[PDB]
RNA sequence: GAAAGUUAUAAAUGAAGCGGUCUGGAAAGGCCCGCCAAAGACGGUAACAGCCCGGUAGUUGAAAUGGCUUUCCCUCCAGAGUGGAUCCUGAGUACGGCGGAACACGUGAAAUUCCGUCGGAAUCCGGGAGGACCAUCUCCCAAGGCUAAAUACUCCCUAGUGACCGAUAGUGAACCAGUACCGUGAGGGAAAGGUGAAAAGCACCCCGGAAGGGGAGUGAAACAGUUCCUGAAACCGUGUGCCU
RNA sequence: GCGGAAAAAGCGGAGCCGUAGCGAAAGCGAGUCUGAAUAGGGCGCAUAAGUAACAGGUCGUAGACCCGAAACCAGGUGAUC
RNA sequence: GGUUCGUGGUAGGAGAGCGUUCUAAGGGCGGUGAAGUCAGACCGGAAGGACUGGUGGAGCGCUUAGAAGUGAGAAUGCC
């Protein structure tokens, strides 16, 4: 579950209330599944938005 | 002092410095150099396990209450027989150095002792021709020393070294290497003219 | 490891010439109607650390 | 080396406590009964006064620290004495002599005690009395 | 790829007392004479050995394999000056908002660095930083990559060292120990060293089914007898001087 | 750190403490701060000794004189009861 | 060297010491018997230390300094 173009995928960190309790929550990054060909071929692979972004198979 | 040859004859009298062999020896400060030179010789490579460092132990033996048995929390407490040393020896450097005016005053006063005992014995050359133990036995006799004695000498001879090696209570040392300790294990001082000059240069 | 100052000391005392402690009093913020103003130039001084005090807390500002 | 002897009263045997009552430090080993400090580990931390504020906490903070600082190398003119008469006296020549061994931020001049000689004497900074006290003698003082 | 050198992995050679005498089971010990020593390290040998043995200092040695260092081979290779028309110099990047994190620095006045998300430059007349931020000045040129040494650690190997332990210590483990044993399992996890210099380890006789004894013999010693140096205390007995 | 024997010296003065304090600070300096003050008062000076090393005592950080919970958390092992 | 006043003691402060293992250096003891062990009517103000004899069968004191795993009757302590 990771971007294929970029490496985009889950990293960790933390949620904070105010008290400034913390506890460990992730960011996943935006993966959208999509058609693209990397190799040659098509295939359905993730793909972040911020990837997307600008120029791109579709 | 008076000057004599391998041989063991006159050769005249040579003036040692009188603020290197003359000074009035400081005896508390020799004492305190040669505790903290004997105590830098220490390697001190001695080491226990104490409870946390001794196989097992993790399990609490038995239930806090109920069995009648004193409460106890691991087979390798310190009272338990196979268990941890309480505190005992841990590795430690042993080494501390006086500061460096009161390391001076040592060795000027270890050696202006030798000279009021009459010790120091200054030799006008000692060299061999090949290394022979033989050779320099018989050099002790012609100075009449037949006890512990340091040989200080200057000009490389190489044969001096080799020569005295085997010989049980002789140590033969550059005169760079003249050290309080190696002075205080040894009864008389043998010193050649060219190293007298050396140890003066310094002090 | 060396001894840690402490720092709220650090930041409230300051070592005199002679090696004692001078401070500021306590009671010079706010509620300024409840006090006199023979109080107010009192405690707008500096104090020096009592003997007592001193002893308990030399360590934690030596240095 | 068979007859060492240090210093008399300059070495002293350890106090070694738990080894009997004959020695007065025997059982409870100087720690009294219970409580808190006759513990191992035991002991309240240094300024603690049990729950009552401490006196750091009573007392405000005051002041800033400025990050600009300047503090000045002091030369009171007692020590200038050691020069000879008609010598120019600068920094370099003042840590050359070993008066002062690092430069903080200046040397500065100040009067405390006489001046003799007849010096010129270049410095940072001087004190009023210091100028004049040099002057006094008859001397030039220069601000690098 | 060669060649030469050198180191490692076996080894070789190697001085000087069967010296006299005393005690002893035995001499390396005592006393009295010698001797070698570039060798008086260490160990062994019937008690404590430089000269008895293995050795030690010093001096030699490698068919084979591996390492290292050189040299040769082989392979590879453009680098100064002068202008500034124009062109190039890392984009969803830098940066910003929001949410986190790393920065000694807890959002703070919070620079700097990174992550998610969304927005999103300039691009040499350009860009970044100097702890909000602006201006000036100064120093730098991000968004591509590589890079030895000085540093960390030791399952190992070689040679050594210790005011480290000496069998309840030191490794859990000096001994067929991660064994026995316990646990369904993960896992937990012991105890246990010493005959003598040498087996010379008790032929033979006697009591006894044997065990075990008593002689005899060995040995310096057997009250050193195959778990056998020493052999404390508790505890168990026999005998008896005084008492009951 | 270099040098060296897991030496001894020698080299190494970077740095540290002391030789001046007062003030939040700019600063001034045998004074300084406060204050309009040449006032009074605070802290200093007039009443120089420190520093390096070792040893004793005590404290701090470390398990910190020794033994002892019930518990908490992390990774595993168990439904042959 | 005298004089005067003192010398009960828990927590606790202060001082002087005894003994144990190891190191250094001096100087010794030991197969004509070391250490250990057993016994005793000996010596010192205490911790303690000798001597003599038995056992034991090979190592060990002493002096001065140094360093500590340095002293046990209690922990429902561990073996
Ligand atoms: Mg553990
Ligand atoms: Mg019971
Ligand atoms: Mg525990
Ligand atoms: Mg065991
Ligand atoms: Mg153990
Ligand atoms: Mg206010
Ligand atoms: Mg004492
Ligand atoms: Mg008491
Ligand atoms: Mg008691
Ligand atoms: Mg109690
Ligand atoms: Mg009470
Ligand atoms: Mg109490
Ligand atoms: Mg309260
Ligand atoms: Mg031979
Ligand atoms: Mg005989
Ligand atoms: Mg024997
Ligand atoms: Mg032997
Ligand atoms: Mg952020
Ligand atoms: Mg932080
Ligand atoms: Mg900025
Ligand atoms: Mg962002
Ligand atoms: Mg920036
Ligand atoms: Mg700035
Ligand atoms: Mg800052
Ligand atoms: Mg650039
Ligand atoms: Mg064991
Ligand atoms: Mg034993
Ligand atoms: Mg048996
Ligand atoms: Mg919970
Ligand atoms: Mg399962
Ligand atoms: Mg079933
Ligand atoms: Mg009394
Ligand atoms: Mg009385
Ligand atoms: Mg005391
Ligand atoms: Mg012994
Ligand atoms: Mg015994
Ligand atoms: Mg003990
Ligand atoms: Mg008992």
């Amino acid at each position: 579950k990771e971007c294929v173009i970029t490496g985009r995928k889950s990293r960790s960190g933390n949620k904070r209330s105010h008290a400034m309790n913390s506890s460990k929550r992730t960011w996943k990054a935006n993966l959208q599944k999509v058609r693209i060909l990397v190799n040659g071929k098509p295939k359905k692979v993730w793909v972040s938005a911020r990837a997307l972004k600008s120029g791109k198979v579709e | 002092l008076s000057l004599l040859k391998q041989d063991g004859t006159n050769a005249g009298e040579i003036t040692l410095n009188d603020t290197v062999f003359g000074i009035e020896p400081n005896e508390k400060v020799v004492v305190d150099v040669i505790l903290s030179q004997r105590a830098s010789l220490r390697q001190g490579t001695h080491k226990v396990k104490n409870r946390s460092e001794v196989r097992g132990g993790g399990r609490k033996p038995w239930r806090q209450k109920g069995t009648g048995r004193a409460r106890q929390g691991s087979i390798r407490s310190p009272q338990w027989r196979g268990g941890g040393v309480v505190f005992g020896p841990t590795p430690r450097s042993y080494a501390y150095k006086l500061p460096k005016k009161v390391r001076r005053l040592a060795i000027k006063s270890i050696l202006s002792s030798k000279v009021n005992e009459e010790k120091l014995v200054v030799l006008e050359g000692l060299t061999f021709d090949a290394p022979k133990t033989k050779e320099f036995a018989a050099f002790l006799k012609n100075i009449s020393v037949d006890t512990k004695a340091l040989i200080v000498v200057a000009g490389e001879s190489e044969n001096v070294e080799l020569s005295a090696r085997n010989l049980q209570g002789i140590t033969v040392i550059p005169a760079e290497s003249i050290s309080v300790l190696e002075v205080a294990k040894h009864d008389k001082l043998i010193i050649t003219k060219a190293a007298v000059e050396k140890v003066e240069e310094v002090l | 490891p060396k001894m840690k100052t402490h720092r709220g000391s650090a930041k409230r005392f300051k070592r005199t010439g002679s090696g004692k402690l001078k401070r500021r009093h306590g009671f010079t913020s706010h509620m300024f109607a409840n006090k006199s103003q023979k109080q107010k130039r009192k405690l707008r001084k500096s104090a020096m650390v009592s003997a007592g005090d001193f002893k308990r807390i030399r360590q934690m500002v030596a240095k | 080396l068979h007859e060492l002897k240090p210093s008399e009263g300059s070495r002293k045997e350890r106090n070694r406590v738990g080894r009997g009552t004959g020695s007065g430090n025997g059982k409870t080993s100087g720690r009294g009964h219970k409580g808190q400090k006759a513990r191992s580990g035991g002991g309240v931390r240094l300024g603690f006064e049990g729950g009552q504020l401490p006196l750091f906490r009573r007392i405000p903070k005051r002041g800033f620290t400025n990050i600009n600082r300047k503090e000045f190398a002091i030369v009171n003119l007692d020590v200038l004495n050691r020069f000879e008469d008609g010598t120019e006296v600068t920094p370099e020549l003042l840590v050359e002599t070993g008066i002062i061994r690092n430069e903080k931020s200046g040397i500065k001049i100040l009067s405390n005690g006489n001046i003799e000689k007849k010096l010129t004497v270049k410095a940072n900074k001087f004190s009023a009395a210091a100028k004049e006290a040099i002057e006094a003698a008859g001397g030039k003082t220069e601000v690098i």
